[PDB]
């Protein structure tokens, strides 16, 4: 889990 | 010519995710960190019913979200939810009772991204049913 | 994407047999040495008709049946009879004129014995039509 | 079982040509060393509509003819001349604007000669299209 | 063909 | 292009 660009 | 061969039917099914990034008022009891509104969905084309074939369709979040595992028992087979980051689901998909069939498990990133407003992610592909029995063919002859 | 491929149609088939072993009491002049009475079949899903692309079944019994060769030529495709023993069929599926179409040759072992009352031994596959000319493909869509 | 597959749609196709030998009196105004008459074709079984998913056919007849690119672009998807000579005949198949998809391409040798009265050369195979989109699988089964 | 188990 | 047979 990772925070859009 | 003429041979017999196994029987296999196939039933279009569109899945994936639409999502938004939200603006500067929050819904209501959003938590304050969580950024995009998004919806994960497994549906027919042009939004034909599935659940004459479909009894239930299982996402499973990431474990940052509480009760990560959401069983949706009734049409429409998605769920809405905000949050702050990209992750994969793992969606099961359970047949009605007579197919005698195992779980569906299939994958998605949600997207959230923009392109390279509205982002989406979605596939149009089929299922395809190896020898179903004759009551399940019956059922996914209806429709 | 798109590309020309060969045309293929298929229908779905049932073939097999069913059987039980007599009681005391059996059939007005069965053999003494008969003990079972069986059906041996082809037929539609859900029993649909399937005369309107097949002309007639032939049953080949084992050589112990009088007149072995048994042509079944209007539905339901099928015949019943006693016996002592199983064997395999050679089931001679013939369509109709207009298919222009070879014999489709299959087999089927004869199942009386119970399981690991009534015994079964049912297949549901599909025939496949290879290049069927136009005539016949008008016949196969007209159900 | 069930599984996951790339979604696919065939619609079966008839294309090709028939001829005849003109006789002794010829049509008006035909070129005195012409001495066949043809149409080539792409139609539907039964010469049901086609024009629900082919928006126009163009066929490039060979440079002896004026204009060879032929633009037909309302059904019937056909064309006739008469000529002297048999020759291969590119046929580009356009898919309607919602089906977003390249042109089909294919090739079919006119025959004029008599077999081993009219002639005709014909093929009847299907068109596959592969992951067609929402819109264009809506298009696709309306028919 | 032989009798059935 | 060539004439018929």
């Amino acid at each position: 889990k990772s925070a859009p660009a | 010519g003429s041979r017999i061969k196994t029987l296999s039917v196939s039933r279009p099914i569109i899945y994936g995710n639409t999502a938004k990034k939200m603006g500067s008022v929050k819904p209501p009891n959003a938590p304050a960190e969580h950024t995009h509104l998004w919806t994960i969905f497994v549906r027919g084309p042009q939004n034909e019913d599935i659940s004459y074939f479909i009894k239930k369709v299982v996402f499973k979040l990431h474990d940052t979200y509480p009760n990560p595992v959401r069983s949706i028992e009734a049409p429409p087979f998605e769920l809405t939810e905000t949050g702050w980051g990209e992750f994969d689901i793992n969606i099961k998909v359970y047949f009605v009772e007579e197919a005698n069939e195992k779980v569906l498990n299939f994958y998605h990133r949600l997207r959230l991204h923009p392109y390279a407003a509205e982002v989406s992610s979605v596939y149009f592909d089929e299922i395809v049913f190896n020898e179903p029995n004759e009551e399940f063919f019956k059922i996914l002859m209806s429709r």
